[PDB]
């Protein structure tokens, strides 16, 4: 009985999956600046958290 | 009309649902390859990290005793 | 993070204690060494209402953003430059801090061979 | 072994009238015997009116007491132009040009 | 081999490794019969009674009752005194009591002492 | 319900014994009191203490939500065993190990974070510097007195 | 969502589980062919059609109803009893 | 163990039921179904090697220490179906199975919007009242000495007779009401 | 206070002359109506209390208390005329005169100027309170509760006779608004502790203290419907309003002698509520939970401080007032299955939903939900607690878990799971059962709008 | 109303890892007696599902079509 | 100050609206879920003017 094919459920999804996309780079541009960014880092440093997810 | 179900075989789909589900998905890479094109150093690095055994004693000051 | 195995793991009278230090005075070893320009009035920065965390030597570059974020409003895209300026002007920041780090750890070697250099001539 | 004969008539007994009463839970066309019994609406009555109310209630009731909506003072820059005086605030200092 | 399970009293052993279960003498069918034999006559008195037609109300268990005036009534004509009891209700009776006064007195007491030794940091305390 | 339907003393003979355990609809082999030591139990009998999720689920109970008949003797924290209640089922792990393993995973967490706070992580940089004698009137720092000069200079 | 089970429904599922299963011919199974008498199965075989049938409706059998169901008619009364088809 | 017809659980029970929890948390541990489909012929074979074993206390014995090989070897988290208990789903709408008795507390204007079911529904209650005193002398003249032996009842043995004992079987709600 | 004590005495031969389908319709109205004008007593003032007479004067202390009391007996009459209706009609009168007679008793009670009119009204509540439970309450233990009720009382209240008549001779009056200024304090002797625990001990029974509320889960659980409600929403407050205008003539002996009586609270509502979680009998448990909100109001009156005394009030209006709806509750429950066992009747949401809707609100605020005024007394009772010595928070909150515990439990256990199969006899809710529960939830949530008017003297 | 099951006589293991599966079994003396019950899970639609990487990659190639066309116009955009 | 202060409070209110539609009802309602979907998204769109006079 595999059925998704409700507009409430499509349109429900879509919205939180524009918000899943696009959402964090309007959000982390929007904000003002409340702390210093630390950006300066080694490089086996920066690429941490994208090594070790991909891990 | 809606969907009729089906028995120990693959279920109807819509059209609809199809290319909205391949259009979110085409939306998902391009916009993960046009950021990377664009940004490229929230992933791989902003600055250049420096060395701090090439520095020079003269610039950080320790005179030879 | 390899100071981290030195002084963890080697000696910890060589390497520099994070939480205190510049032990060593800021003349030793500089002839006329001159102090940090603070261009962001305490004034302007007061009336800019940055955090305290923010009003470090470099936050004219944030000033700047800041009304430029203002200005530039509703188009937040439109000013990488001057976040790049303050970017860049704390990344210069924090490698000045590196390079106090690195003084401080090359003096404890000097003052490492100078007691060694004293035991071993008288 | 499965059921004895009297367990198989009284399952079937019990099944038979179970059917009934199940298909007699049904429901007749006339059934539910009920007795006898502007676009944009929700943008005036839920939206437009409430900030009507709302806007009386701060204006005359609530900021003609003290500290009571009490904002944050706007942010000022080197280089704005007050309003209230007109008083140009002077920029900053040149900079040390860093690259 | 095999760790065997060990139980507990919140962890209780299963049904299929409880050396018991396997019985098939003559006296535990009887035991297993008879016990039977009563839930099927309680049973029948229950559902007779459950499926009246002419009942309405509540069919009261005896059961229940006898469960209710065991926890509530029954507990001090069948109390005895003994040393058992004595020291279950001073220990769990004036206990507390005597723990509770020693910190709460030793702690007034501290705080006391710093407030009019004017030590204690009371400089915004003005709701008490 | 009349008198000789409800709880009463400690059965001492047998005969007491086996009128007790035909009032609370049970064999005499099955009846056991609890021990007479006086806490108020009387004749009530101490059921094997088990929870009722352990019943059997797909029994007709007379009572479905607390797997429970009519008539049948209750235990003595019955409201105490209940589903929504503490369970007595048997457990996958034994328990005295499940105790052993928490224990353990706990005690090495909080160790380990012991450790770490002693040999904190940190980066190769000197002190955060900040303008104005590290922000003395920014900080809080009265005006009228004046601090001792903090001088922060080029590297 | 929900299809409604029927009597028809069910008798052609559980005779289709039945006619997939390859100690049972498909020319010999009817509704009432017993599976220890007529078809002769195992009682191994037995529990293994009826956990076929519990993962085709989706419901677990009791062993106390699972040791009982002995010919596939008694199987489809059983799943109506247990779900109220023919309301 | 705990049945309602039987006092106990035969030792060919026993053995059945083993098998069907042990191959339940089987394909627990087996999740894919081809991988299953293979360990599970091979439990079968394993079920199949002491078919005929006719010393009974040698079969007794290699029963329990098959459930101590089960209960090394069982799931943490078994597959228990939605309906089952322990299921997600399971006694979920037991807050929707209202009693049928409950109607009887209708007010007349809402059980006048359901002429034909409530005029339906006299019937229904009129045929239990006239068979209650027949089935409670039916279960009376049948039951032995001593009270019922096993909670069994009997059928309708006459022609026009309901089994007794049945207005709460047949009236139970539905499971998805 | 002759304006309300008049009318209450007319409404005697407003009973005694009423037609006998009529006396419970013209007592309710007239009841209501006595209740409507009991709302000019707050007429209250930032320093003097509303001083009528030599005999009479309200502060904003005995002014909720009022107010609550001629509210409570229309609600009174609302649940008990059901179970009294097959009752003989001169029997139906003498239960009504029994309630009428005391809330004449309380409404001057609360009003004594002089103290030892407070104890001849104080312990004039005693008799009705008595007749109606060993008289119209339902099984044989309304007797021995009866026996417990008077002789709890009584042991306690005789040394305060003694007491009063010392103070009497000593001050030379037992006007409270002369011993407002003539107080002298008491210092440390044997004979100044005696004289503490002598005016102490008679509104530590009637509070009750913990260790003496043996009364208590028997004259609240054998009474009738009407018994309780006045047992928990009225007649244990007597025991706070008598320890807030005693403790004026105890100090400053009280900052050493509370000592124990608060150990006795504070571990005596860990004790209570913990007994919540192990109650078969609902009516029990409310009893149980009633000693364990009343022992926080004994620690705010011991400590004795401002946050203390308007947490002690505030929490003694709303618990008056909850504890009334959870013994209404519990009624209509067994007016239904004819037992006060807990688990009998189970899944009553599927059955009865608004009752049900009304057992979830009367739990919520039995378990201090804010902003209800169980919280606001319950927090600044811990405020003030914590000010008095900071470690106390740990039985504070912990209190805090098993009050959820039992309130819930008893929410779930009663109107949630399965329902019973075997109890057939559950009607609807009748009108006049839920224009109860309002009548005691409504007033309840409407004080959370302006709770200023319960928070006593010294708001 | 009335469903049509479809034919019990399409359902063959064979091209499935069922066949594995039963070649196994009987490599030890032992045939499987539920293959045609599990056919059509690994048969029909429900055959040649996607690896991880190429679900993850789900889209990627018209993605990275209308990456390559911004690229350009934005190349382009700028002259 | 005034457009910032009466759309938040018209938030809050916006939100309550639907909770006193549902206490003060008689009827079987059409679509009340559709009702109080349409209540909070247009709160969403409320809302959305004090946050971007934020950001400015
Ligand atoms: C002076 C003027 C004042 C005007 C404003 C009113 C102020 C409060 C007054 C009392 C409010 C409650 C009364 C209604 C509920 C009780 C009866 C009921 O359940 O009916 C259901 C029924 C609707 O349900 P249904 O589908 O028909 O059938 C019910 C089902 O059987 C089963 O139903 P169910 O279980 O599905 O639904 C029950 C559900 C159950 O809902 C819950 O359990 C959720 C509520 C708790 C958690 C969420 C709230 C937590 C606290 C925050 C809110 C307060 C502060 C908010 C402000 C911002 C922060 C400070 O109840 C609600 O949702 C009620 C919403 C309002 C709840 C108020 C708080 C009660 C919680 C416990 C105490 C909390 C602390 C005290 C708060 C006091 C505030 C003043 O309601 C009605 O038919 C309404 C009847 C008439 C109501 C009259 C109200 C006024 C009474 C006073 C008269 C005299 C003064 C004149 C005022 C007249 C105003 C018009
Ligand atoms: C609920 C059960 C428990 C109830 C507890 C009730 C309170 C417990 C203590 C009561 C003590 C007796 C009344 C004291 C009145 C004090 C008045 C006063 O001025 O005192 C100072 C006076 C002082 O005398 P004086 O004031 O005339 O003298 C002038 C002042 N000096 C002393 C400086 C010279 O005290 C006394 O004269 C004696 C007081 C103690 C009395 C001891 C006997 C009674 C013992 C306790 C009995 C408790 C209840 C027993 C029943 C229990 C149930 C069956
Ligand atoms: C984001 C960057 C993704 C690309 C860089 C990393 C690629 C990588 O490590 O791939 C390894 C692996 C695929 O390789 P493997 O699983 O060995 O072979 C399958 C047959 N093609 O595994 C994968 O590619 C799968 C994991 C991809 C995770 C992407 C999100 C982080
Ligand atoms: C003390 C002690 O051992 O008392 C036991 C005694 C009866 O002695 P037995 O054990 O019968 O010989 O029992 C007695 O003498 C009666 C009780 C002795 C005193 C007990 C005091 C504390 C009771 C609990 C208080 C809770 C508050
Ligand atoms: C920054 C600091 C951080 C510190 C962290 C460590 C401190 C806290 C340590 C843990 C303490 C709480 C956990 C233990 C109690 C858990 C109770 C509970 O939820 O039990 C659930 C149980 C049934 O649920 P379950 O069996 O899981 O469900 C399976 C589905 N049938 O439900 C039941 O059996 C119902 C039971 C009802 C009565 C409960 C009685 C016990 C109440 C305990 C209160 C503890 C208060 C502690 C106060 C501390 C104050 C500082
Ligand atoms: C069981 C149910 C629950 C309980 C209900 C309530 C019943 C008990 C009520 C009374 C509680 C005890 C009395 C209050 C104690 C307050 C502080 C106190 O007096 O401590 C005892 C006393 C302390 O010594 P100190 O302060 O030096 O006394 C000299 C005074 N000029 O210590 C001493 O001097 C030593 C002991 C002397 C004997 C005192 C006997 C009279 C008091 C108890 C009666
Ligand atoms: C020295 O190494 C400084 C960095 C901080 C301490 C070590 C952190 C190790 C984990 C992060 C890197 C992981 C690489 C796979």
């Amino acid at each position: 009985n595999i059925n998704e094919n409700n507009p409430f459920l499509i349109n429900s999804i879509k919205r939180l999956l524009i918000g899943s996309l696009f959402a964090g780079f309007i959000i982390s541009n929007n904000i003002p600046p409340m702390t210093i960014p630390q950006m300066t880092m080694p490089h086996y440093l920066k690429m941490t958290a994208l090594t070790v997810t991909i891990l | 009309a809606h969907i009729e179900p089906r028995y120990r075989q693959f279920p109807q789909l819509t059209r609809s649902q199809v290319i909205q589900a391949e259009f979110f998905s085409a939306t998902m890479w391009f916009w993960i390859l046009w950021r990377f094109w664009h940004d490229s150093d929230a992933v791989l690095g902003h600055f250049p990290y420096p060395d701090p055994s090439q520095w020079t004693d003269e610039e950080l000051g320790i005179p030879p005793d | 993070g390899a100071h981290l195995a030195r002084r963890y793991l080697g000696d910890a009278s060589v390497e520099p204690e994070p939480l205190r230090m510049p032990t060593f005075p800021p003349d030793y070893g500089f002839p006329e060494r001159k102090e940090r320009e603070m261009v962001a009035t305490q004034q302007e920065m007061n009336d800019a209402q940055l955090v305290l965390q923010q009003r470090d030597y470099c936050a004219h570059y944030l000033i700047r953003f800041l009304k430029c974020k203002r200005d530039s409003f509703p188009n937040f895209l439109a000013c990488k430059h001057e976040q790049h300026d303050w970017d860049y002007c704390e990344h210069l920041d924090y490698v000045k801090r590196m390079k106090e780090f690195e003084r401080e750890r090359r003096l404890l070697q000097r003052k490492k061979r100078r007691e060694q250099r004293e035991a071993d001539m008288a | 072994s499965g059921y004895t004969p009297d367990e198989k008539l009284r399952l079937q007994q019990l099944r038979e009238l179970r059917r009934r009463w199940l298909k007699d839970q049904e429901l007749s066309p006339r059934e539910p015997v009920l007795p006898p019994r502007r676009h944009s609406i929700f943008a005036f009555t839920h939206v437009l009116i409430p900030v009507w109310i709302i806007h009386y209630y701060l204006k005359y009731h609530v900021t003609t007491k003290p500290y009571t909506i009490v904002e944050k003072k706007p942010r000022i820059f080197p280089g704005d132009t007050i309003l209230e005086t007109g008083e140009v605030i002077p920029p900053m200092k040149e900079f040390p040009d860093q690259h | 081999s095999f760790p065997k399970y060990e139980p507990s009293r919140l962890a209780s052993l299963p049904t299929t490794l409880d050396p018991a279960e396997y019985d098939i003498s003559s006296e535990t069918r009887k035991a297993q019969a008879e016990r039977l034999a009563i839930r099927s006559r309680l049973k029948r008195e229950y559902q007779l009674q459950y499926n009246d037609p002419s009942r309405r109300g509540v069919v009261e268990d005896p059961a229940l009752i006898r469960w209710t005036c065991a926890r509530s009534a029954n507990v001090y004509p069948n109390f005895r005194p003994n040393t058992k009891t004595s020291l279950l209700g001073a220990l769990f009776g004036i206990g507390p009591l005597i723990f509770w006064y020693y910190v709460f007195k030793t702690d007034r007491d501290r705080k006391e002492k710093l407030i009019q030794e004017g030590k204690l940091d009371r400089t915004f305390n003005i709701s008490y | 319900i009349t008198k000789d339907m409800l709880p009463g003393p400690y059965p001492k003979t047998p005969e007491e014994r086996a009128a007790a355990a035909k009032k609370y609809n049970m064999r005499v082999e099955d009846y056991e009191p609890y021990p007479d030591d006086g806490m108020g139990y009387g004749d009530y009998p101490k059921l094997p203490d088990r929870s009722q999720q352990e019943r059997d689920p797909w029994y007709d109970w007379d009572h479905p939500d607390l797997r429970l008949n009519w008539g049948e003797p209750m235990h003595w924290d019955l409201d105490m065993y209940i589903r929504n209640r503490v369970d007595t089922s048997p457990t996958p792990v034994n328990w005295n190990l499940m105790c052993k393993h928490l224990f353990g995973f706990v005690a090495f967490m909080l160790f380990m974070f012991w450790v770490g706070e002693t040999y904190p992580t940190y980066q190769p940089v000197g002190p955060k510097q900040y303008p104005y004698n590290n922000l003395y009137l920014e900080r809080g720092g009265d005006p009228n007195k004046e601090p001792e000069p903090v001088v922060h200079y080029e590297i | 969502d929900a299809p409604p089970l029927t009597l028809e429904g069910i008798k052609d599922r559980v005779l289709y589980v039945l006619k997939l299963y390859d100690k049972i011919d498909p020319e010999k199974l009817s509704v009432n062919s017993h599976f220890m008498k007529d078809l002769g199965l195992d009682s191994l075989d037995q529990v293994e059609i009826i956990m076929a049938m519990e993962d085709e409706f989706g419901f677990e059998i009791p062993d106390i109803d699972a040791e009982k169901l002995m010919c596939p008619q008694e199987i489809v009364d059983y799943i109506a009893d247990k779900k109220d088809v023919y309301e | 163990a705990f049945l309602p017809s039987a006092a106990y659980l035969t030792h060919q029970q026993k053995v059945l039921q083993l098998y069907k929890r042990a191959l339940r948390h089987l394909e627990s541990r087996c999740v894919h179904r081809d991988k299953y489909r293979y360990f599970a012929c091979l439990l079968r074979a394993r079920f199949d090697e002491h078919k005929n074993e006719k010393d009974m206390v040698k079969a007794t014995q290699l029963l329990r220490e098959a459930e101590k090989e089960f209960w090394h070897g069982q799931h943490p988290q078994p597959y228990i179906f939605p309906e089952s208990p322990g299921g997600t789903s399971y006694e979920r709408y037991e807050c929707y199975k209202v009693p049928e008795w409950c109607l009887d507390d209708w007010h007349p204007s809402e059980k006048a919007m359901y002429p034909d079911y409530f005029a339906k529904r006299e019937q229904w209650k009129k045929l239990r009242r006239e068979s209650w005193e027949r089935e409670v002398k039916q279960l009376q003249e049948e039951t032995p000495v001593g009270g019922p032996r096993t909670e069994a009842l009997p059928p309708a043995r006459k022609q026009g007779d309901l089994p007794p004992l049945w207005w709460h079987i047949v009236t139970r709600p539905r499971e998805r009401p | 206070m002759l304006k309300y004590i008049i009318p209450t005495m007319m409404l005697m031969p407003l009973t005694w002359l009423s037609k006998n389908s009529m006396i419970w319709i013209n007592t309710t109205l007239h009841s209501l109506l006595i209740s409507l004008t009991s709302l000019l007593l707050l007429n209250q003032f930032g320093d003097n209390s509303l001083n009528f007479s030599l005999t009479f004067f309200s502060d904003s202390l005995s002014t909720p208390l009022l107010i609550l009391t001629m509210w409570l007996l229309p609600l009174m009459l609302m649940a008990s005329q059901h179970h009294l209706s097959k009752e003989n009609l001169a029997r139906k009168k003498l239960f009504i005169s029994m309630l009428i007679l005391l809330q004449l008793f309380l409404i001057m009670t609360f009003t004594a100027t002089e103290l030892i009119f407070f104890y001849i009204m104080f312990e004039a509540t005693l008799v009705p309170t008595l007749i109606i439970i060993t008289r119209w309450g339902n099984q044989t233990e309304r007797l021995n509760a009866g026996l417990y009720f008077l002789f709890y009382t009584l042991a306690g209240s005789l040394p305060l006779l003694v007491a009063l008549i010392y103070i009497q001779n000593t001050m030379g009056s037992l006007n409270f608004l002369i011993l407002q200024y003539w107080v002298q304090p008491m210092p440390n002797s044997w004979s100044n502790t005696f004289m503490w625990l002598a005016c102490m001990m008679a509104f530590m029974v009637k509070m009750p203290l913990y260790g003496l509320h043996l009364w208590l889960p028997k004259a609240h659980v054998e009474a009738p419907i009407a018994g309780s409600m006045v047992l928990a929403a009225i007649l244990l407050k007597l025991g706070g309003y008598g320890m807030m205008r005693i403790t004026l003539l105890l100090n400053p002996i009280t900052d050493f002698m509370a000592y124990p009586f608060i150990m006795l609270s504070l571990w005596g509502m860990i004790m209570t509520s913990s007994i919540c979680l192990r109650q078969t009998d609902l009516k029990s448990l409310i009893a149980y939970s009633s000693v364990s909100h009343m022992a926080l109001v004994i620690v705010a009156i011991l400590i004795q401080t401002p946050w203390s005394y308007m947490g002690a009030t505030a929490l003694m209006i709303a618990h008056g007032l909850t504890s009334s709806m959870l013994f209404c509750l519990a009624n209509s429950n067994y007016e239904r299955v004819h037992s006060r066992t807990m688990i009998l009747a189970r899944g009553l949401q599927t059955l009865l939903p608004l009752m049900a809707a009304w057992w979830l609100l009367a739990s919520l605020t039995n378990l201090a939900l804010p902003p209800s005024i169980n919280l606001i007394g319950e927090l600044f009772v811990v405020m003030s607690t914590f000010s008095w010595s900071n470690i106390t928070i740990i039985l504070m909150g912990l209190n805090m878990v098993i009050t959820a515990l039992y309130s819930l439990y008893m929410l779930i256990t009663t109107q949630r799971g399965k329902h019973t199969h075997h109890i057939n006899n559950i009607l609807p809710s009748f009108t006049r059962e839920n224009a109860l529960m309002s009548l005691h939830m409504l007033p309840l949530l409407l004080l959370s709008l302006n709770p200023k008017i319960i928070l006593g003297p010294l708001y | 109303s009335k469903m049509e099951l479809p034919d019990y006589k399409q359902w063959k293991i064979e091209g499935t890892p069922l066949e594995t599966v039963q070649e196994k079994l009987a490599a030890r003396g032992l045939r499987d007696p539920w293959g045609r019950n599990e056919a059509w899970r690994y048969m029909g639609g429900f055959a040649n599902n996607v690896s991880f990487v190429g679900a993850l990659l789900k889209g990627f190639k018209w993605g990275f079509a209308a990456f390559v066309v911004a690229v350009g116009a934005e190349y382009y955009l700028e002259s | 100050m005034n457009l910032f202060s009466s759309l938040t409070l018209v938030t809050l209110i916006l939100l309550t609206m639907p909770i006193a539609a549902i206490n003060f009802n008689t009827h079987k309602f059409t679509n009340y879920p559709l009702y109080v979907k349409t209540t909070i998204s247009c709160a969403f769109i409320t809302s959305m003017i004090p946050t971007m006079m934020f950001i400015h």
